[PDB]
Order: C-alpha cells, then structure tokens, then sequence
RNA sequence: UAAUGGUUAUAUGCCGCCCGUCUUGAAACACGGACCAAGGAGUCUAACGUCUAUGCGAGUGUUUGGGUGUAAAACCCAUA
RNA sequence: UUUUAGUGGGCCAUUUUUGGUAAGCAGAACUGGCGAUGCGGGAUGAACCGAACGUAGAGUUAAGGUGCCGGAAUACACGCU
RNA sequence: AUGCCCUGACGAGUAGGCAGGCGUGGAGGUCAGUGACGAAGCCUAGACCGUAAGGUCGGGUCGAACGGCCUCUAGUGCAGA
C-alpha cells in the first residue's frame, strides 16, 4: 500500500495548480509591462501636444559589470566592488538606485560599466545566466520549484516572478537580488567598440554610465 | 633634536577662536552630564586643568564617571591593529553634548508616536528611513517659460 | 639567549659532565650478584639468619 | 621516532627551515640568561616580573622539617575514617561514642576549616587547628584534642 | 582571477572525528553519527561533538557537581549525561538517586552512584533508552580550572601566574613586583 | 577482455625528467624540484620543462589500468594467483621477476585453467 | 547534470514559463500599436527648429 | 652604514590582515575609575535590592 | 595490423641565457662549480612550555630496592 | 584561545613633499606594486600597460597591433608635412 | 561506512608552517613468501603503473642469499660546502 499511483497523481495535481497560478501571474505581468510602456509613450506624446515636456521618472535599476581585472585596485574601490559582489571581471549585478548606492557607483566608476537594463536584457540574463544562492552553493535555476523553495516567502513563485521583482523594484528586491548569484558574463562577442576600454564612455572608452547602451553591451556579453 | 611634549603641534588647536577670548559663558558650567551620555571633546585653551590630549580633539565618547568639576569619558583609540578603551578625566568646559544623540532621540519618539497611530488603525506604517530616491515623472510647462538660451561664449581676454 | 614565555631553567651542564656520566646498565646484573651474595653468605653462615 | 621529525621533511630544502636571510648561527643573542637587563629586558619584565634584585631576610641552615605542617581541611576529614566504619559512624551520630581521628597518624600537621563536616560528633587529635576548624568541629558536637 | 574576500581552502577548525585510535570510541562515534543524522534531536549532535573533544576539553565531572545539578528545579529525575569521566567526591555525604550516562566512571564514583541506589550507564545504553536525549541533562566540567590556564595571557597588570619552576622568596618577588624594589608590575 | 572503461587519457605521457640531467651525469633523471632562488624552471619561464603537479593526475575510473584494461597484480605462486579467481575482468597477473622457470610453468598453467590474463607469459621460457 | 538554455530549447522554455505558449500563439512580440494621430504643439516645433 | 630610518609603509595592510578589531562591549562595564563614594553607596543599594527581591518572591 | 598509438633519433616552425648562493636587484664583467663514484651536515641527553594520545583519577608514579624468573626480558611487591 | 616559524638590509611607480644646481641622489606621507610572479604587450628590461597561473578543449577578449620580417585591412575617410 | 555517493566553490608563490606519501640500513610479527631449474647487484634510446617521489616486468651479465604487507628503530635520501 505504498500508494505510488495516488501520491504521484496528487503531486501532479498540485503541479498543475502551481502552473495555472504561474500562467495567470505571467499574463498579468505582460499586461502590466505593456500598459506601462504605452502610457509612457502616450505621456510623451500628450505633453508634446500640450506644449509641455514630459520628464520621465528617473531610472530605478542599473546593471553593473566589473570591466577591470583584479590587480592594482585601491582599497576603497576594492571594498565597494566586494560589497557589490563584483569580485572578478565581467561580473554583473543588478543595483537599486538610491543616493546611498549612487555614491558607491561613483567610487567604482573607473572599473565598471553600468547603465539601465531593459526587460529584454533582464529576461535573457536570468534565463541564460541565472543562478540561485541556496546553502550558498550556486544552484542553476532551471525549475520554478527551486525558485519557490527560497523566494516563496516573498511571493516569488517562478522565474518571471523573479524577473518582475528585479525590473519593478519591489519590496523584496533586496532578497530577490541577493538570491541571484552575480552574473558570470563572457567577453562581448563583437568586441567592446572602443580601442581603449579604460576611459569614460563619454570620452570614448567603456567605464561609467552608458545609460541605455548597457543593453547592447550585456547582450554581447551574454 | 625631536620634541614630543604633551601639547606639541597644538598651535592652532588650543587657540581661542577670534573675538571669543576671555571668560567661559555659564551654560557650559550649568549643563548636566549623566553617566552614559555621549559627549564631544573640544579643549578650551583658556582652561589648562582637566585638559584633554590633542589626540582627543574631535573625538566623541560616553560618560562613565561624574565628579566635582569633571566627567570621565570612554574613547576608543586605534592602537596598532585593534581598538583600546581610553578613560579620560576631563573638566566640563572641554566637554559638550552630542547633537546626534538629540536627533536620534526625537527619531525614537517619532517612531513610538507613529507606531501608536498605526496601532490605533492602519498597521504596517513603514517607519524606517529611506535614502534619497530617484525622482518621479514630471510634466514641465512652457508657460512664460519658452526655452531660450544661446551658445558657448567667444574667448576675450578682459585684462 | 632569552626568548618566549617559558620557565627559567637551571640546568648545570657547563662543566665537562660527559666525563662523569654513570648509566646504571648493571642494575639487573648487580641485582643478580646481590642475590648471589645473599645465597653464598647464607650457605657460609648456615643456619644463622 | 626519528622518522616523524621535520628534519626528514626539510631534506632537499636548503636552509632546513631556518631561513636564507637570518641564516642559523651559533648564539646570536648570547648564551643562557645573558643580557636580561640589557637586550632581553622586555622578556624579563613581561613574563618574569620580579626576577632581579633581593627580597627579604636570609635563613642560614634551613631544615625543611621545622616547617612540615601539612594541612587538612574539614571538607575531607572523614576520608581518614576507613570506609567500612564511615557509614556506621555517621549513621546514628553519637556522643559517648564518637570516632577518634588521629590526624598526625595520617600525616597532617594542621586542621583548617574549608567547610561542612556533617553533624556527627568527632574527636579530632591535631597538632594545630585554625579557629574556624575549632568552631565547626565543636558545632558538630565534637572536640579537638591537642597532641604533639 | 578572483578578488577573494575569505581565505581559500580553509578548514573548519573543528574536529570532525576523534584523534584517538580507540575502537570502542569509534563505535560510539558511529552510533551517534547515525543518531545525529537520522533523528534531528539536538542532543545527539551535541553528544557527537563532545565525543570528538580532547582530554583537556573533556574535564572530569564530579559526583558533587552531578548532585548539585540534580538539585535544580524539575531536574531530580533527569538522566545526567557526562561525555567523559565521572570522578568521586568525598566532600559530599548525601548522594541522590540518579541515572548517570558517562564514558568512564572511577571506582569511587561507580561505587557511590550505585550505593545511592542509582545506575551507571554507557552512552550506547543511553542511546537505546533515550534515542532523542529525552529527559537528559548534559554536564560539563570546569575547563579553565586547569593549571595551564593560570599562565595564559601573561603580561603586565594581568595577574596571570608566571611560568616558574621553584617558588618562594628569591623567585620573582623583587624588581617588577613591588614598589620598594623598582616598580610594581 | 576487460571491463568497458572510457578511453584512457594520460594527460602527460612524457617522463618528468630533472632539470640539467641532460647536462650533468651526476644529475640523475629522477624528478627533483628546483629550490633555487633564480631557477627559471621553478619560476615557470616559458620554454622550460613542465613540473609535476596534481592537475596532471589520471581520471579515477581509468587510473592504474593498463592498455589492456586490467589492474596489475604481482603474483609469486599458485596460492597468490588464485586470489584473483573472481576478478579476471579487472585484474591481470604479473609474475614476479624472481620466480624460477619451472614454477612459472605451473603458474601459467593454473592461470590458463582459471582464465587469468598474464601480462608476462614469456619470461624464463626456453624459446 | 547539464544546464539547458531557454531561448534555445523550447522544451525548457515551456518547463519554465507556461505563458511562452500563449505569447507565441497570440504572437505578442510583434503586435500592432493603436494608431492615434496626436500632433505636437507649435511651441515645441519652434523650440526644436530654433537656432 | 646609513639605512632606512622610519616608514609607515605596509603597516595599514598588516593591520587589516586581521582587520582592526572593535573591543567587544558588554552589558555591565567595570567600575574602573568610577567615583568611590558612588561605588560605596552602590554596594549597599544593591545589597538592599537583593534583599527586597528576596522578600518579594521567597 | 605497426594502419592508429607509445618510445626514441632526426628535420622543421616558434620559444628557451648557467645552476647553486648572498642580495632591493644575477645570464652577469659577483662568488663555488673540469668530471665521476663513495662518504658528507638540526643529532643525543638533562630540565622544561604548549598541544595531543593513553592509563588511572583526589589522587598518581611497580622497575632506588626486595621477591621471582624459561634470567639484562617478563611477572609480583612493602615502607618511603 | 593557546602555541610556534620566518622577518626586523628593502626597492620601484603615480600623487603630496624635504635637502640639494642636480642625480638611476639622500630623506618622509598615502596607495599600488616588485621582492615572493609566471603569462600577453612595451624589440630588449625586477617594478610600466593588460592580466595574476591545476591539466586540457572550444569560443571571446584585454593591452598592444594588422606593408614585410609577424598572426591580423598596402582598410575606408578628412586634411597636414 | 578515515567507505561509497551527491552538490557547490576554489587552485600563483620566496622565507616559512602543516599534511599526505615515496625511498634506505636494522628489529618484532606475518605471507607455512622468492631462490643454485638462479637470490642480490649491475647493464639495457625494451615494456607497464604512478602527478611525482618511485614501483613493476622483459632481455643480458651473475652466483647466495633476498622480498611484500603490519608495526618498531635510525649513523635514513646530495650537485654544489
Ligand atoms: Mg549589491
Ligand atoms: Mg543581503
Ligand atoms: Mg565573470
Ligand atoms: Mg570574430
Ligand atoms: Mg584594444
Ligand atoms: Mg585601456
Ligand atoms: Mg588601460
Ligand atoms: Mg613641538
Ligand atoms: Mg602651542
Ligand atoms: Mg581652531
Ligand atoms: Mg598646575
Ligand atoms: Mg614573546
Ligand atoms: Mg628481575
Ligand atoms: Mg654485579
Ligand atoms: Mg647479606
Ligand atoms: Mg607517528
Ligand atoms: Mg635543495
Ligand atoms: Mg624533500
Ligand atoms: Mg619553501
Ligand atoms: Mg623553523
Ligand atoms: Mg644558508
Ligand atoms: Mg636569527
Ligand atoms: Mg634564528
Ligand atoms: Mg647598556
Ligand atoms: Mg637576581
Ligand atoms: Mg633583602
Ligand atoms: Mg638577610
Ligand atoms: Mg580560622
Ligand atoms: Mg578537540
Ligand atoms: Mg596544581
Ligand atoms: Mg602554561
Ligand atoms: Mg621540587
Ligand atoms: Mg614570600
Ligand atoms: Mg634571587
Ligand atoms: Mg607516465
Ligand atoms: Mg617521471
Ligand atoms: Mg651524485
Ligand atoms: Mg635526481
Ligand atoms: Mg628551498
Ligand atoms: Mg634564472
Ligand atoms: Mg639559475
Ligand atoms: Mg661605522
Ligand atoms: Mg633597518
Ligand atoms: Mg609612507
Ligand atoms: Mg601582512
Ligand atoms: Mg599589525
Ligand atoms: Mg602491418
Ligand atoms: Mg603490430
Ligand atoms: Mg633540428
Ligand atoms: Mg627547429
Ligand atoms: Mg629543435
Ligand atoms: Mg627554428
Ligand atoms: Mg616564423
Ligand atoms: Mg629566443
Ligand atoms: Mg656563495
Ligand atoms: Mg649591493
Ligand atoms: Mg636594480
Ligand atoms: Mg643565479
Ligand atoms: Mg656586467
Ligand atoms: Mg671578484
Ligand atoms: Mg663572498
Ligand atoms: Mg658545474
Ligand atoms: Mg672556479
Ligand atoms: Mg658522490
Ligand atoms: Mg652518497
Ligand atoms: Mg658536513
Ligand atoms: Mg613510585
Ligand atoms: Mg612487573
Ligand atoms: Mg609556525
Ligand atoms: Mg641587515
Ligand atoms: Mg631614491
Ligand atoms: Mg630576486
Ligand atoms: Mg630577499
Ligand atoms: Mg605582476
Ligand atoms: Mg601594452
Ligand atoms: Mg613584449
Ligand atoms: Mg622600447
Ligand atoms: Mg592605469
Ligand atoms: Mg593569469
Ligand atoms: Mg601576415
Ligand atoms: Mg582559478
Ligand atoms: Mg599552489
Ligand atoms: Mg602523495
Ligand atoms: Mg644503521
Ligand atoms: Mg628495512
Ligand atoms: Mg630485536
Ligand atoms: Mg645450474
Ligand atoms: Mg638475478
Ligand atoms: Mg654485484
Ligand atoms: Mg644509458
Ligand atoms: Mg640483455
Ligand atoms: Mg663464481
Ligand atoms: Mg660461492
Ligand atoms: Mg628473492
Ligand atoms: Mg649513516
Ligand atoms: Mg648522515
Ligand atoms: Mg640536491
Ligand atoms: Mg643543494
Ligand atoms: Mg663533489
């Protein structure tokens, strides 16, 4: 009476319940993303028609990549790179924008490329290079149940729940972002552009704020 | 040879702060210090008794002892690769209260007050401080504000 | 020399002490011979105790 | 145990664990207790404070049997009664038959009052006692007998 | 390359096995390894770690210390568990009814415990009659009462017992130890 | 034949010869690590010899296996040989060097009767 | 034992994200915007084309 | 012969190898340098409080 | 089966300065080294610190001696 | 928390400095390095740029390059000489 | 079950520390081990195993002893002086 035929079926029914919830969550998130972006486009249009200027809300998320190697770093940038968990070259981390962290990003400015990531790059980063931290031990995601086993207390059920909590900086961004292992990115597949990396992007190099060109960069590195 | 006396390199530290020489005002002597209060150290140059060493200028510590005219202050001092507790015997004209411990105590009282109005109704009032946030969406009008500015300026010497 | 927190020792070996080292390898042999002397003396001074 | 020593592990390595710079020498700080007041002063004061100088009055021809006075404490004191008799002597405690403990015959010279004999009367024969030893022995209902 | 924050390949710094080649203690470690893994009682993990410890990390527990622990409120009928030697104590004259599970008992300690009507138990019998450590009281002997710990941290103004072979007048009671000869300490 | 093992990869087939063993007769070819302060071999300058290090170690499935696929077992006699009876797909018998020829005949006969592969069935044979 | 990438491997892209079927069926990645005809103000075009 | 007198080079990296320690505060610090009259009265004020909480519970 | 592979010699391409040593710095126009064999350098002891292991444990230490013995072993033992 | 080795000759670079006409000079301050360290680049080189190293395979790069030696455009473009 | 298996991260190094191993003379035990039908030694751009210290085998030469494992012990490992 080991009840394999009914234990497997009850577990399958629970699996289908969870998948129904995940499906309706993702449909709600897709409608939310679409109405947010169309409302920003229409707000720009309506301000131009009124003669106003629509100023966008300032960006709340940057994606930081350490672009300089390990040797010859001064101790205060070295400490801040460890604190942002950028401990090797082409490491990446999502960063919530506050004053308390925009002054970290000014200290580590010659050693990192950052900017504002789009939904396409967050989606591709988390599907391809997304790893959790589970007793710590760097576990690949590849399953919604293992995401739910550590982030279900925060109401994060699936990988797209994780992506949504990253991109809309929710109340559990800190937990969802510290659960992700720092992204281990390759070199950019086309190159950096820029014959010399270690200038500012404004000055024709790589480091600093490259506000929305970080999407092109990280898609080449991913 | 070399010189490392008690008040060496104190030409400007113990100077008396232009047009504020002479007698010490009396609120300095009527402030009350309890054991555990957090005090700042700034030596008055005009009182030579109870005077802290020059290391302790700008240092902030805790009152552990209260005496006839003086308080004892715990100061943490970085000796080599660790911190040592130093006990200081400073008269109260070299001592002032920290304004940070005022500001934190009105934040404690504000936290208790808003937690009381959250207990009255409306729980989860979100009573931690937050860093400065990125600004939200504005609409900027062009009403008496048509954007009109010229270019960079030519070089002239004006000498 | 003097170095780390150790008790201060008083080992007296600044003479030629190796000229005067007695090791009692003959402990068992001198026991055999003392028992032999007791047996021989007993036989010499029969029945006296 | 010659094969367990690190001499067997320093074979092949030039300096035998002693360094190439400092380069193991004969007696680099002197022999013995040399320079305890000059170059070993910090190892004297810090880890042997009190080492130098004189302390009080000399005793010529001290015999350490004028000073044999081993100390017994009342917290033991019933170990001196053998274990077969200990049970019957502490059960149904009695004056007019109390155990006689010769402390000298067990090899102590003074009784001291560490604490809490039970309330059984005891006749304690001692060369010396302390005051509190006396007070607790008499509070049990016993007596100290002075012997020589 | 990686900017390592922690030291790499760092062992835990904890015994994960006894350093002794005692076959019976290895059998006890096998039993309590099994219990600590399959039971999820914290007692079994604590007993396994205490089974790993060294000799000075397992001080003896006296029977007077056992009896004083049994004079706690609600702890009269608890099984006293000592992971180590139980020694006798002649300074105590009343001994209560007890079950004591220990590695070793001295002859006097075994005699005193079973003469008071109690029982002396090994750790495997403790595991059989209490697999989860139910109704137990773990007792540890005084670690820093050792003679070596007197000399630990010797320095100025420490009061921490110089390492000295012979003791008396003429042995470190002079310059550095009183105001009259130089300075005190 | 032996068990199905993966293809044996040795990672460094070449002998680790000592530095300057080609140069001096008194320097034997047995591996010694350079302990010199200015040794280019110790400092791993390009163009110098490799040093034996743990990354060269064999995969544990194929380690100690011969090209036949058997672990070798040194055998002195029939009683030593018959401790390999149930292991003829993992173990091949090496006959020891100091076994006399007439005992080698006996060992080889027993190993043919038992199916034990013998790595040296040709020593001390009148051939 | 082997990390399979989604955005390759449609099977793993359906194991994660059950909305990946619905997104493709409604096509949702090439969908037409609403065709409005809102026109910017003359003050905007004057400022844009100003010197 | 003349040599290098003094430098503070490498000393902060050595001090941060074990990463400068805060002195591990406790509840109830010592009364080292606390006023002796306050200490004398504190002894009796705690004696009477030990007796007061003894009589409050028993 | 030397067809693939191993080993070896050679050719070719690129790379590769002589080890040991002191030194901030050695290929050095610094020092030892023509070559080979054999020998060749942290040992033993008295006292002792830390740690660990073992025995017993408010005790402990049989071996100075005595008894005994298949005899420098092993075994047993009193007072100190 | 205990215990113990080696070390107690340093040197170079950016920046701030002292003495000196100055020095690959002498002396300090902060950090990074060499010492103690190979690798790619600077022809060459202790320290410069890049990057720090288990053994391999594939891919992408850094710094530096792409007439030929030499892997890679005698590329494209605006001029100057 | 200092076994087997699963998961993750990591790997530069003088002076130095610690660990796990390899080898030599001799000792206790064992393999009722090897051997004049050939022990040991020695030679061998012949073979096999080990990351390595090393270990094993084949052929030649040789003529009396010598190995494995478990422990014990040290006058125990050489390119230099
Ligand atoms: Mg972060
Ligand atoms: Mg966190
Ligand atoms: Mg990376
Ligand atoms: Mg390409
Ligand atoms: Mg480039
Ligand atoms: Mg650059
Ligand atoms: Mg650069
Ligand atoms: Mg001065
Ligand atoms: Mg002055
Ligand atoms: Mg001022
Ligand atoms: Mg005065
Ligand atoms: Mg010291
Ligand atoms: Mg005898
Ligand atoms: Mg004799
Ligand atoms: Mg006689
Ligand atoms: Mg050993
Ligand atoms: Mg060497
Ligand atoms: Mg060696
Ligand atoms: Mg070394
Ligand atoms: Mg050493
Ligand atoms: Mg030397
Ligand atoms: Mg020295
Ligand atoms: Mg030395
Ligand atoms: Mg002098
Ligand atoms: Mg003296
Ligand atoms: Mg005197
Ligand atoms: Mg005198
Ligand atoms: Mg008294
Ligand atoms: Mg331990
Ligand atoms: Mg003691
Ligand atoms: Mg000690
Ligand atoms: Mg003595
Ligand atoms: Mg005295
Ligand atoms: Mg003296
Ligand atoms: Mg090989
Ligand atoms: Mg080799
Ligand atoms: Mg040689
Ligand atoms: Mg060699
Ligand atoms: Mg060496
Ligand atoms: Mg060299
Ligand atoms: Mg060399
Ligand atoms: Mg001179
Ligand atoms: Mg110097
Ligand atoms: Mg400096
Ligand atoms: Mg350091
Ligand atoms: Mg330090
Ligand atoms: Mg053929
Ligand atoms: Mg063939
Ligand atoms: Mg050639
Ligand atoms: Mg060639
Ligand atoms: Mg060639
Ligand atoms: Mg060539
Ligand atoms: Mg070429
Ligand atoms: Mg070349
Ligand atoms: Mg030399
Ligand atoms: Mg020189
Ligand atoms: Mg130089
Ligand atoms: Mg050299
Ligand atoms: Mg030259
Ligand atoms: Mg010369
Ligand atoms: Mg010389
Ligand atoms: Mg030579
Ligand atoms: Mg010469
Ligand atoms: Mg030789
Ligand atoms: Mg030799
Ligand atoms: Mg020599
Ligand atoms: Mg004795
Ligand atoms: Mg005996
Ligand atoms: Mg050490
Ligand atoms: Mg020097
Ligand atoms: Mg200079
Ligand atoms: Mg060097
Ligand atoms: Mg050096
Ligand atoms: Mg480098
Ligand atoms: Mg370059
Ligand atoms: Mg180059
Ligand atoms: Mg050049
Ligand atoms: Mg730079
Ligand atoms: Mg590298
Ligand atoms: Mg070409
Ligand atoms: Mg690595
Ligand atoms: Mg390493
Ligand atoms: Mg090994
Ligand atoms: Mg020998
Ligand atoms: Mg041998
Ligand atoms: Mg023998
Ligand atoms: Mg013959
Ligand atoms: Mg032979
Ligand atoms: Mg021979
Ligand atoms: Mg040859
Ligand atoms: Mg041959
Ligand atoms: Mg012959
Ligand atoms: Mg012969
Ligand atoms: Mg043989
Ligand atoms: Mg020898
Ligand atoms: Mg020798
Ligand atoms: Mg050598
Ligand atoms: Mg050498
Ligand atoms: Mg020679």
């Amino acid at each position: 009476a080991e009840q394999v035929a009914a234990e497997r079926a009850a577990r399958k029914a629970a699996n289908k319940e969870k998948r129904a919830i995940i499906l309706e969550r993702n449909a709600a998130y897709q409608k939310e993303y679409e109405t947010a972006e169309r409302n920003i486009i229409q707000a720009k249009r309506d301000a131009k028609a009124a003669g106003s200027y629509y100023v966008e809300a300032q960006h709340k998320l940057v994606f930081v990549v350490r672009i300089k190697g390990i040797n010859k770093i001064p101790p205060k940038p070295r400490k801040v790179l460890q604190l942002l968990r950028l401990t090797r070259i082409n490491s990446g981390t999502f960063v919530k924008v506050t004053k308390a962290t925009l002054e970290l990003l000014k200290l580590i400015e010659p050693y990192v490329a950052y900017g504002y990531p789009s939904y396409s790059t967050i989606r591709q980063l988390v599907y391809k290079r997304g790893f959790g931290k589970i007793n710590k031990q760097r576990v690949p995601l590849s399953d919604n149940a293992i995401i739910e086993a550590n982030l279900g207390k925060y109401g994060i059920l699936s990988i797209d729940d994780l992506i949504h909590e990253i991109i809309t900086v929710g109340p559990h961004f800190k937990q969802a972002n510290n659960f992700l292992w720092p992204f281990k990115l390759s070199n950019p597949s086309g190159g950096w552009g820029v014959p010399r990396k270690f200038k500012h992007f404004i000055q024709g190099g790589s480091f600093g704020n490259r506000e929305e060109f970080i999407n092109k960069l990280v898609k080449s590195m991913n | 040879g070399k010189s490392h006396g008690y008040r060496s390199r104190t030409r400007y530290m113990f100077q008396r702060d232009f047009r504020k020489h002479g007698a010490v005002h009396l609120s300095t002597y009527l402030k009350v210090y309890k054991v555990g209060d957090i005090v700042d150290i700034k030596a008055n140059g005009s009182i030579q008794k109870g005077m802290p060493h020059k290391f302790y200028q700008g240092k902030t510590g805790v009152v552990y002892n209260v005496t006839k005219s003086s308080v004892g202050v715990i100061i943490n001092k970085m000796v080599g690769n660790r911190y040592l507790e130093k006990r200081l015997n400073l008269r109260v004209e070299h001592i002032k209260h920290s304004k940070c411990r005022q500001e934190f105590l009105e934040r404690v009282k504000a936290n208790a007050a808003k937690r009381a109005e959250a207990k009255a109704q409306g729980v989860a009032v979100q009573l931690k401080r937050q860093p400065a946030q990125p600004r939200e969406s504005r609409i900027v009008s062009t009403e008496g504000n048509v954007p009109q500015t010229l270019a960079p300026v030519p070089y002239e010497t004006f000498i | 020399a003097i170095s780390k927190n150790l008790p201060i020792l008083k080992n007296h070996f600044r003479k030629h002490w190796q000229e005067r080292v007695k090791v009692h390898f003959d402990q068992a042999g001198k026991k055999v011979s003392r028992r032999n002397a007791r047996a021989t003396r007993a036989a010499k001074i029969a029945p006296r105790p | 145990p010659s094969r367990f020593t690190k001499t067997r592990k320093h074979r092949g390595h030039v300096s035998a664990g002693k360094g190439r710079i400092g380069k193991h020498r004969k007696h680099p700080g002197g022999r013995g207790m040399a320079g305890g007041q000059h170059h070993h002063r910090i190892n004297m004061d810090k880890y042997h404070p009190g080492y130098f100088g004189k302390v009080g009055m000399r005793y010529f021809h001290k015999q350490q049997a004028h000073f044999w006075k081993p100390v017994l404490n009342l917290d033991k004191l019933w170990t001196l009664i053998p274990e077969d008799k200990r049970d019957q002597y502490l059960k149904s405690a009695s004056k007019e038959t109390a155990p006689v403990i010769d402390t000298l015959a067990a090899g102590y010279g003074k009784i001291l009052g560490k604490g809490r004999i039970p309330n059984v009367p005891v006749i304690v024969k001692a060369r010396f006692v302390s005051k509190l030893a006396e007070e607790k022995i008499r509070a049990a209902g016993g007596v100290v007998e002075l012997i020589a | 390359g990686i900017d390592h924050t922690s030291k790499q390949h760092k062992r835990s710094g904890h015994r994960t096995a006894p350093k002794s080649d005692n076959v019976y203690l290895k059998l006890l470690v096998k039993l309590y390894t099994f219990l600590a893994r399959r039971t999820d009682a914290p007692f079994n993990k604590v007993v396994l770690k205490a089974l790993f410890l060294s000799k000075i990390n397992r001080p003896p527990v006296s029977v007077s210390r056992i009896a004083r622990a049994l004079k706690q409120e609600g702890a009269a009928n608890k099984t006293v568990v000592v992971v180590g030697t139980v020694t006798d104590d002649a300074r105590i004259f009343e001994f209560p009814k007890t079950t004591v599970a220990a590695l070793r008992f001295t002859a006097g300690a075994r005699a005193k415990i079973v003469k008071a009507g109690g029982e002396c138990i090994t750790l495997d019998q403790l595991a059989v009659r209490a697999p989860k450590g139910q109704n137990t009281l773990i007792l540890r002997g005084p670690r820093n009462s050792r003679e070596a710990v007197r000399h630990f941290g010797m320095g100025p103004h420490k009061g921490k017992a110089p390492r000295i072979l012979s003791t008396g007048r003429k042995f470190e009671r002079a310059r550095g130890r009183r105001r009259s000869k130089g300075f005190k300490v | 034949a032996s068990l199905p093992h993966p293809k044996i990869v040795k990672k460094h087939t070449k002998k680790f010869k000592r530095h300057h063993s080609d140069r001096y007769h008194r320097v034997a070819e047995n591996w010694r690590k350079q302990k010199g302060i200015d040794s280019v071999v110790r400092r791993r300058f390009r163009g110098n010899i490799s040093q034996p290090k743990i990354g060269y170690g064999s995969n544990k499935k194929t380690k100690f296996l011969s090209p036949s696929g058997h672990k070798t077992f040194l055998v002195a006699n029939v009683k030593d040989l018959e401790t390999l009876t149930m292991h003829t797909k993992t173990y091949a018998a090496e006959i020891a060097h100091n076994i006399s020829a007439k005992n080698r005949v006996v060992i080889l006969a027993r190993a043919k009767a038992l199916g034990i592969k013998v790595t040296n069935p040709k020593g001390r044979l009148a051939l | 034992v082997l990390k399979k990438n989604p955005l390759k491997n449609k099977q793993v892209l359906l194991r994660l994200n059950p909305y990946a079927k619905v997104f493709a069926a409604e096509k949702l990645g090439s969908k037409k915007a609403e065709k409005t005809g809102t026109k910017p103000a003359a003050v905007f075009t004057e400022t844009l084309k100003h010197d | 012969a003349k040599s290098k007198n003094h430098t503070a080079h490498n000393q902060t990296r050595k001090a941060h190898r074990n990463g400068i320690k805060k002195p591990k505060t406790y509840k109830y610090p010592s009364l080292k340098g606390v006023d002796p009259k306050f200490r004398r009265n504190h002894k009796h004020a705690l004696h009477g409080t030990a007796k007061a909480l003894a009589a409050a519970k028993k």
